[PDB]
């Protein structure tokens, strides 16, 4: 998978 | 500000591929908007960059104015330089100065700018292989460091995400830039959403291992304001910090102790 920065 | 590794018990040491780098690098692929429209702040001074007045905030909203204080850090408590407790809850992304303003080192509002202040220690846990802990206490709403790595484009990506997850190594280590998404759607210019990895190139914080209570948490950190769609990753602490205790954040926002675990990663 992958780090992400949503809400 | 040394970094220092330490392996309690394990036979385990960094893999001599792996290279410490202090700014990310631009994969070929990729957008540099031209020197042509960049801005910085002409205040003088210182700054007095903590003021509204300053075009640097504009797009931060507020016998107759308021003439009111509004740059995203405390100005003058025991807790001046740390992240406002507004913009810790709240999540916004933080607009920092940068090489484009009237302004120097000390500014305000250059934190995350300035790179990282606390010494880190990278050290082996056993359950969930490296980790990462810090010497020395960190108040919540400080910055640790920021995640770096090789800036990357979502297709190159897949590339690798699918070569990799496929018939070899599962450890992910690309985080994707998207606060702006988506728205714006257409286409512007031219053509009608591009990517950091750190597999073969990174910081410290390449090793913070995932918690479901997280006692950190990452926050966009604009500057240029064209330099946006590949903005910098930072690394705030969410709450105070204890001297050894393992640095953690919601992959997102599994193995961790945490009661709240939602079942696995990602
Ligand atoms: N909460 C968690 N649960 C399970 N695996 C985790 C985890 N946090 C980190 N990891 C591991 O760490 C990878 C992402 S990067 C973490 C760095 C790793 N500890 C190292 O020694 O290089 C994940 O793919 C997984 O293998
Ligand atoms: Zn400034
Ligand atoms: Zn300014
Ligand atoms: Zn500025
Ligand atoms: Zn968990």
């Amino acid at each position: 998978a992958r780090k992400s920065t949503g809400g | 500000l040394p970094i220092s590794i330490v392996n309690r018990e394990d036979d385990a040491f960094l893999n001599p591929n792996f290279r410490f780098i202090d700014h990310s690098i631009i994969g070929k692929n990729v957008p540099v908007a031209d020197q042509s429209f960049r801005v910085g702040c002409s205040c003088a001074s210182d700054e007095e960059c903590m003021y509204s007045t300053c075009q640097c905030l504009d797009e931060m909203a507020p016998d107759p104015y308021t003439r009111k204080k509004r740059f995203a850090y405390y100005s003058q408590g025991a807790k001046k330089g740390l992240l406002r407790d507004r913009v810790l809850q709240s999540q916004e992304p933080i607009y920092e100065c940068h090489q484009g303003c009237a302004c120097s080192k000390d500014c305000p509002n250059r934190v995350v700018e300035r790179g990282r202040t606390v010494p880190l220690q990278i050290f082996r846990t056993k359950d969930r292989g490296w980790g990462v802990k810090c010497p020395v206490n960190i108040k919540r709403g400080q910055f640790v460091d920021r995640y770096l790595g090789e800036i990357i484009t979502s297709e190159e990506a897949d590339r690798r995400r699918a070569e990799s997850t496929i018939a070899r190594r599962k450890d992910v280590y690309l985080f994707a830039l998207d606060k702006f998404s988506d728205p714006d759607s257409l286409d512007p210019l031219l053509a009608g959403p591009l990517e950091v990895d750190g597999e073969y190139m990174s910081g410290p914080t390449r090793f913070i291992n995932h918690s479901c209570d997280p006692n950190m948490a990452i926050f966009a950190r604009v500057g240029d304001h064209a330099d946006k769609h590949i903005h910098d990753l930072a690394l705030f602490a969410i709450k105070d910090i204890p001297k050894g205790t393992e640095l953690t954040f919601d992959y997102v926002n599994c193995l961790c102790g945490t009661a709240k675990c939602r079942g696995y990663l990602w």
